């Protein structure tokens, strides 16, 4: 990383000749998901992933002061 | 080996890289070699690294030993006898006066 010299640095074309960028995203939904199920006492057909690491008491937004109430600390998305 | 190398080292391999499948060579045109600078070739690294691929490892189609009478012509033309006359002069009065005499 760093700054750009306009009038000398390489300024390099690449050509997409394979259409690699077509796979990248910046997670934006093309359209709302399928089926939403609110109002179900129940939800389905999503799984359970266990964590790459430990998570902080400060990454959790909500941060409730109880001493000892949370431990099992799970978490999922705005889905 | 010399009946091989009319296999392996003539035309193909003494000309270019063959090859087939995987990532392979294509004509990238991305930019010119040396305008701006004498390294600009090949400073882009390859797209993906290969999984697995699969091919026998000899037939009669490649890499066999095609042996052919010319390469047994100079394989004769490249004699090394093991013994010379010289020698067998003494060593055929050692065979012969082995037996009948002691």
């Amino acid at each position: 990383q760093g700054l750009v010299d306009f009038t000398e640095t390489q300024l390099i074309l690449v050509n997409d000749t394979e259409q690699k960028l077509s796979a990248l995203k910046y997670a934006n939904e093309d359209e709302e998901y399928a089926l939403p199920k609110i109002g179900t006492n129940s939800a389905l057909s999503i799984d359970l992933e266990s964590l790459p690491c430990t998570i902080s008491r400060d990454l959790l937004r909500p941060a409730p002061h109880i001493n000892d109430d949370n431990s099992i600390y799970a978490f999922t998305d705005a889905e | 080996l010399k009946s091989v190398h009319r296999w392996l080292s003539a035309a193909d391999q003494s000309e270019v890289v063959p090859g087939n499948d995987n990532i392979e060579y294509f004509s990238i045109n991305e930019h010119g070699r040396r305008e701006e600078n004498r390294l600009r070739l090949k400073t882009l690294l390859q797209q993906d690294v290969v999984h697995e691929t699969k091919t026998s490892t000899s037939a009669a189609s490649e890499l066999t030993a095609v042996v052919t009478i010319n390469d047994l012509l100079e394989a004769c033309q490249e004699t090394k006898p093991s013994i010379s006359t010289s020698e067998l002069v003494k060593l055929r009065g050692i065979y012969d006066r082995f037996q009948k005499d002691r």
